[PDB]
């Protein structure tokens, strides 16, 4: 019918005149803010803060924890449900971190949602353009379709490794930017590979299987040593701290930043190709956006604890020692894909110029955070023995 | 005086910060643990604040391990001074060789009250959790419910105190 | 030069091949099965495509919440029984969905193949925009509604009372705590295939009936998640069907599922239904009943037949203890109403008439205790009387499932009035249950959950309340109430004056 | 109060029910589709069309219309409201016209929108990556500072032009189609300023005022035929087709094109400039769609009509032929930019090679489909002229 | 290296240089006023930023509409006679809008200061949102309502009746043809200033009060997009004032803009408002002393004085003719019912006596015509009576302002009973006010509309409906109808046995 067989309390006369003479005169406390009792990171309590603190049922034994008493169930043995043993890093509260950018699940979709429809959009418009012509054959099918492509098994594997965190974080605020950071991980390796896809509908020959691009992971030689740091993160670490913060205050800083940034976004241009570039821009887009909820949970919350600041900084300075070998190493072996590229590319002078930027950048935003005393000289000779 | 704040809690934050010595704390989590924790405490006297006290002597203990071992020490040596991927491979084995659930069981936990963290580094422990915890669930979920509860309350060892079923 | 682009599908084609094998490639968790790697998942979604389509849901969703139902002051024509209900219902089903993500991340690092990783990975996220939306609507209701205590901080007040510890066995530890099949079994093959998914269609029903507008556009839009989250449970099943260890685990971890979600949500869904609105829209028993036996028992269960999955051997028990079991609830939850975060209502006569004729007898046990208490002033504060008195008078001790945390009451429920008490190295533990029982003796390392009894035992009932924070912004009143009326509103002292001390019931047997 | 003063018919009791009670049955029409009598482009009727067609209130005197009768007021004079007086190009109806894109305003603001938030989150984390670093100093005070910049005047003329099209449409799908080509442009022109505006905040000493790009575009040599065809299509033509037609069929499809792609878009890279290009692939995007919109108009509905092709592609012959020489001339000044690169920048061969490509693209998607007879050779050598 | 960006305003800062000067930078368009070369705007916006504002109205918008609205039925649950008053009002502003789009386009070419382009340029683009805003409360009420037919189809079937033409003439032509600046002063300085900005408010009131939740949710959306049109109409009073040009025009424009809008929405709105409503929300009249004499002719108007600008001069009359104004009208609008879109009602009892208690003596008047008509079967479809019939039998001739297109019946007419028939050059011409008068008199040209009664000379009425597709979809109910039920609906043959036939009642003057 139109009207339709289902009368709603809201709409119908004789169920809301029953719900209007059962509503009191005026609300029955005035205070209308859910969260009130949250402390507020800024001026006001944030929609962010409210949707997000405390939703994670922790007891008092569990730094920052609201509730009481152990857990109804747990796993065969007795390990909890969430515990202090999952982490060597000890807190006077697990919530106290705050994302910068203020995160939940609508603003994030919303943000990846517009720049998914513009990159389809883009796509539309660079092949109607055919702004393909001016690109390097050579650059097109060897070093985007073998050395970028297989970069994305890189990302993918900082992706995974975030799964443990997922289930593990002591706390909301701290699991959701914790999905965040790997969920943006995952989208890079599908724009990795949307890129190959791209490719192979306005290039005749042009193969979009991840085949080559896989070989080159699984058994090359210019990203070896970096695939063996990646499945060292994922697989070999139980912790959920050490594992994002190696992560994402050593490993992708320093190789992660380089390979994107001081690789292919400063050359791919050079080889006119202007494509592979789009995505690049939301790769550190992203890497921007991840590095501010990295500084403020492992620096500004645990880094500067009022308890476990020194304790917290001796785990972190360990952990940065522990993996920067590996990475310094992972570094070395990419190196070796300069030589690959044809003369006149690029030359020593810039392949220096541009390690030094990762490594300052890197001493600058997180080392010195933690007092981590590096030698840039050092590392950077270190890496450049990797040369030719 | 009660759930958050309470005397019993107050006397055991001064007991804690009179410790000064990573033998010391590690051996007085080591006994409480052994007194207060898991189906086998040594009595539930301290049933509504052991959780809380056991993780305040966590953090003395994990503070002080960080001062007193080194980078590769901190990542592979038990507050005891053990070898963290020993014990590891050795509760597994152990583990593995266990005859029934029974057995499997009291090692599982067992485990848990001697090398929870500080004591064990994280990765190792977890690691075992992850091995020792698939042995004594293979053990125990095989034919769950053949033996009837007349029998399984004795093999528990259970006392039995009021039954009552219509 | 012809537009050209990439969609979803076309990415997620090489997905499977992103995943690359060496020694440590294997899950971090305790597990007895081995999921297959080269399972596949059914939706071929990449992390952008997934946003776009959540994100058209948040934004039909949201301007409907921030624009018209506003404008219509949805957030206040609604009966004062459902403000109060929804205050549990949405922040229950609040840390479901919470936990629900920590349990899919368990899941996803269980899965080897890149396919079922990605799938659980939606849920992981998906989990994360429930969080958010049931926290959206408690905090809706707080911003516009007749009454936003319980609305505003319910994160911590759910602490106070024994309702809330049943809920994190069903929708927290259960999810996470255990063998990752184990808790898949919990979240998705039984939680969400039996309860939840119907239930979300179930709450937005009753919310219309009592004009409750908001949780129908909030929920509904849950909804449209829920076939993802099916697909996950369904296919974890499927990954580890060829294994040997499936025929030999599978139905037992599912049985212990079965009965564990069951065992809280038949009680519990169907006092927050009957008991927490004016307006019906149909009696709790059809719906168990239909939900329960057809379409899960039934249906949902018979299609995974194929892979070696078996009806729960405790169903016949389940309905058995079924039929009053939330009727036997309601009478503990508004005797114990002091150490809530909502207000409760009795029965008005329209309401009572409604009970009867559902169910048949209700009147003579239920009717006649609840007009003795309201006749001897349990609404008026200035009665001195809480009906917790009431059960202590006639000794009728309400004890706590060491398992499953529910209150039950042997000396006068009508249904399940079995007790097993037993003493083990120093501890009294009190059981409901044959298959609670059991899981408390061969795992009692797992259940060692302290109850409100043993907790509060010896404190005066208002220390507790004003130590956890039970009072309304004046600092005096109490945020739970024994009426929903806007006037004669308890105070902290009204409590005090009673003093009532908590005593642990299981000392009786000392 | 806590209910409000003001009643509402939807929920309250008396109101609805007396509300309730005069309804009927049933619909009193089971056709519930606005516009259905509207002719559908495609399969089935779109959202976009329904809205739009014949919100024009034209009478049948005008090629197209449903109402009848003359304007109720008029120009002082006599002066039609709208008329076919207002151009020179005939149809058998003037709503036949389809935005490929079937934008409606929703639709257009909401994509804009994406782009306008993603801009934003890309020059933050462009700064926070630093990225500025490796740009060449003479490229981005010279080239992006006074040449980009001076060519936002070229776009901001443009968008101009579109004022009296605005004014005279003869229908809604054209209007709505020509108003978003104008607006598409001013945004162009004022993203140009928002690069100048950003690098003035990374870039110490960097002026963001437009007095330097202006007195290029004003007085330069790069930029003066090019300023001189802006002006007369922007004020010296009063046809709204011819405006749009020229502007989009023959100026900025040359002209602009090369400009845009063929220079910025192709040499900022070379530069380590990879923030222009982002801009740029805005513009293309834009430049892409409205050639769709355009095509459809001039070529599918005016070009090909059933009784007026012969007669509207004489027309826009006719036009092509006049805008053609100036727009030669335009680029013909621009070559002088070549002149002003570091040395070894670019070839006479790269120039003329990416002359061609703009030349060719104009023969295949504007010049072929009204049979205007265009040799490329001799609109490249007229061009390559400006060389010094 | 710190997160930086740059936001409109600092772009804006240095827009109003983008424009240049060559010799023939100037506007094409006809004008006696020259605005100021360096005019600055009131709001700092740039395109993507103008998009965003508008885009995030949109999601709540359309959000509101296609969910929660949606699943409470809005569309049906509004008073029948208000669905009606939708289809006139909702497409009828429409084409306000349309034309808006086109008249701020002119206004754009006529700035010269890039700033004051900038700000025309911004309601160009908000005009053709208002006209697709417009376009979808009709296509919602045409998908989810009670009556589809003239919502789905305005666009065409519009042209039948002779109040579309007045429209197109304040809200069409009356914003593009003439000055640009006169064109501006019809549009923004009385247009929207004085009727449709309060207009617009005032049409969700009524909508409200008959249970109307979508014009609400669309019109209060379109309003707050508003402020900037009133600043657009506000600096083309002050882009001119320093020009010798404005103390000799300005004022003489501003009375023709004022006279041409309020002789055509005076009697329309009210119209529409009493007689299209069952709930009424305030009488006509003091609604419209407030805006035109209140908040028009002393706030807003004063505010200019400065400028050069003064009160209306036909303001005094504007106010005489208005009282009675829209009662005169609705006696026309009934009596030729078979020309419209939409359904028409008699007013019932108990609106009479609201009318008679707010205008005294409307009961004598129009009250007793409408009883008879009824007494002669106006709403059955057997009587073979129409309501113009009546005006011949009794020597009522409507005739039509040359001008304004207002119909009006001199004999019969409470407000103005003034006529004036002229002969120019073959042609008979008929005026119902001096100013109307004036501009034909002076603007012949300008003014040459024919009007239904020329173009339906000679013409059977039911040929004129069928021709113009006055049907619902059964091919043979008419779309218009004398009453607002639910049977008993007119057809088209009902109307050929009437056999009635048009003739131009200017006809009978020698
Ligand atoms: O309205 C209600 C709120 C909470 C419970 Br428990 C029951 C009913
Ligand atoms: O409801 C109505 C529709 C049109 C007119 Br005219 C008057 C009233
Ligand atoms: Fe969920
Ligand atoms: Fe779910
Ligand atoms: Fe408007
Ligand atoms: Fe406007």
């Amino acid at each position: 019918s139109m009207l339709g067989e289902r009368r709603r309390g809201l709409t119908d006369p004789e169920m809301a005149a029953v719900i209007l003479k059962a509503l009191p005169e005026a609300p029955l406390d005035g205070n209308n803010k859910m969260g009130y009792f949250v402390t507020p990171r800024w001026k006001r309590l944030t929609e962010y803060e409210a949707l997000t603190v405390y939703a994670q049922p922790n007891a008092d034994w569990i730094a920052g924890g609201l509730d009481w008493g152990d857990w109804t169930q747990k796993f065969h043995g007795g390990r909890p449900s969430w515990g202090n043993e999952t982490t060597e890093l000890r807190t006077v509260d697990w919530f106290k971190h705050r994302d910068p950018l203020r995160r939940w699940h609508a603003p994030y979709v919303k943000d990846k949602a517009e720049e998914w429809r513009y990159t389809d959009r883009f796509l539309q418009g660079y092949s109607a353009d055919g702004q393909i012509r001016a690109m390097n054959p050579t650059w097109r099918d060897e070093f985007i379709n073998r050395y970028w492509g297989a970069f994305l098994f890189n990302e993918y594997g900082l992706f995974n490794a975030h799964s443990q965190g997922a289930r593990e974080a002591l706390s909301d605020v701290t699991r959701v930017s914790l999905a965040f950071w790997g969920f943006d991980k995952i989208d890079i390796a599908q724009m990795i590979q949307l890129e190959r896809g791209f490719l192979a509908k306005i290039v005749p020959g042009f193969d979009e299987s991840t085949a080559v691009p896989k070989a080159e992971w699984t058994n090359g030689e210019v990203y070896k040593s970096a695939r063996l740091a990646v499945e060292g993160l994922w697989q070999e670490v139980f912790d959920w701290n050490e594992s994002a913060f190696s992560v994402h205050a050593v490993y992708d800083a320093l190789f992660g930043q380089f390979v994107r940034r001081e690789f292919f976004q400063r050359l791919a241009p050079r080889f006119g190709d202007n494509l592979t570039p789009f995505f690049i821009n939301q790769a550190q887009t992203y890497f921007q956006i991840a590095k501010q909820g990295v500084q403020d949970l492992y620096y500004n919350c645990l880094g500067d604890d009022p308890e476990f600041s020194d304790y917290n900084r001796t785990v972190m300075r360990n952990w940065t020692g522990k993996w920067l070998e590996p990475t310094i190493a992972a570094l070395r072996d990419f190196m070796g894909l300069f030589a690959k590229l044809p003369a006149g590319t690029t030359d020593k002078e810039e392949i220096t110029a541009s390690l030094y930027r990762v490594v300052d950048d890197w001493i600058e935003d997180y080392a010195s955070r933690i007092d981590f005393k590096a030698d840039r000289d050092q590392i950077v000779k270190a890496v450049l023995a990797g040369l030719k | 005086l009660g759930i958050h704040s309470n005397d019993t809690r107050d006397a055991w934050v001064n007991k804690i910060a009179q410790l000064n010595t990573l033998e010391k704390a590690a051996e007085m989590l080591k006994q409480f643990r052994m007194d207060h924790t898991t189906p086998f405490r040594n009595s539930y006297e301290l049933d509504n604040d052991y959780l809380w006290i056991e993780a305040k002597l966590e953090e003395k203990v994990a503070v002080l391990k960080a001062r007193a071992f080194n980078e590769v020490d901190f990542r592979h040596k038990t507050a005891f001074g053990e070898d963290a991927k020993s014990v590891l491979d050795g509760t597994v084995a152990k583990m593995n060789a266990a005859k029934d659930k029974w057995e499997a069981e009291k090692i599982h936990i067992g485990f848990r009250q001697a090398y929870k963290p500080p004591i064990m580094p994280v990765n190792y422990f977890l690691d075992g959790e992850r091995q020792l915890g698939t042995r004594l669930m293979e053990l125990r979920n095989l034919n769950y419910y053949d033996t009837p509860l007349e029998e399984l309350r004795k093999q528990r060892g259970v006392r039995v105190v009021h039954l009552q079923s219509p | 030069r012809a537009p050209t682009s990439v969609n979803a599908q076309e990415v997620h084609r090489w997905l499977q091949s992103f995943n690359w094998d060496f020694k440590n490639n294997r899950t971090k968790y305790a597990t007895k099965y081995k999921m297959a790697n080269e399972t596949k998942e059914q939706f071929k979604l990449i992390a952008k495509e997934y946003a776009r389509m959540e994100a058209v849901k948040d934004e039909r969703q949201f301007g409907s919440l921030q624009d018209a139902l506003t404008r219509l002051n949805a957030g206040v024509r609604v009966h004062p029984k459902w403000n109060e209900t929804m205050k549990v219902v949405s922040n229950f089903l609040e840390v479901g969905e919470y936990n629900a993500i920590a349990a899919t991340g368990m899941l996803w690092d269980s899965a080897q193949a890149a396919e079922q990783k990605n799938g659980y990975l939606a849920q992981v996220l998906d989990e994360i925009r429930h969080t958010h939306q049931c926290a959206y609507v408690n905090y809706y209701f707080a911003k516009n509604g007749q009454d936003p205590a319980g609305h505003n901080d319910a994160r911590r007040t759910r602490t106070i009372g024994p309702l809330w510890k049943g809920m994190k066995r069903v929708f927290s530890d259960g999810f996470i705590s255990g063998d990752a099949v184990e808790c898949s079994l919990n979240l998705q093959l039984v939680g969400e295939a039996c309860f939840t998914n119907p239930l979300i269609v179930a709450v937005t029903e009753w919310a219309a009936a009592n004009g409750d507008e908001i949780t129908p556009t909030v929920f509904l839009s849950i909804e449209t998640d829920e076939l993802r989250h099916m697909a996950n449970g369904y296919q974890t099943v499927v990954s580890i069907a060829n294994d040997p260890a499936s025929a030999k685990y599978l139905n037992t971890d599912l049985n212990n599922a079965f009965w564990t979600q069951q065992k809280y949500f038949t009680p519990v869904l169907g006092m927050l239904f009957e008991y927490g609105s004016k307006f019906k829209v149909e009696p709790w028993v059809k719906t168990w009943d239909r939900w329960v036996y057809e379409d899960w028992g039934g249906i949902w269960i018979g299609r995974l037949g194929k892979y070696g999955v078996e009806s729960p051997r405790s169903l016949k028990d389940a309905k058995q203890d079924a039929y009053w079991a939330h009727h036997d609830l309601y009478l503990l939850a508004y005797a114990l109403w002091p150490t809530g975060f909502f207000r409760l209502a009795l029965p008005d006569q329209e309401e009572m008439e409604w009970f009867e004729a559902n169910y048949p007898g209700w009147y003579d046990h239920y009717g006649k205790i609840y007009e003795e208490w309201r006749a001897r002033g349990c609404e008026d504060p200035s009665s001195g009387f809480i009906p917790l008195m009431w059960f202590i008078e006639n000794n009728h001790p309400i004890y706590i499932d060491r398992v499953s945390q529910v209150p039950f009451c042997p000396s006068l429920a009508k249904g399940a009035s079995t007790l097993r008490v037993h003493e083990y190295n120093g501890e009294m533990h009190t059981f409901s249950d044959q298959w609670g029982e059991r899981m408390w003796l061969a795992e009692p390392e797992r259940y060692e959950c302290q109850n409100i009894f043993e907790q509060y035992e010896g404190r005066e009932l208002s220390e507790v309340i004003a130590e956890l924070h039970g009072l309304r912004s004046d600092g005096k009143t109490l945020i739970a109430q024994p009426h929903v009326r806007g006037d004669k509103l308890w105070t902290l002292d009204d409590i005090k004056r009673l003093n009532c001390v908590f005593k642990n019931p299981v000392k009786a047997f000392n």
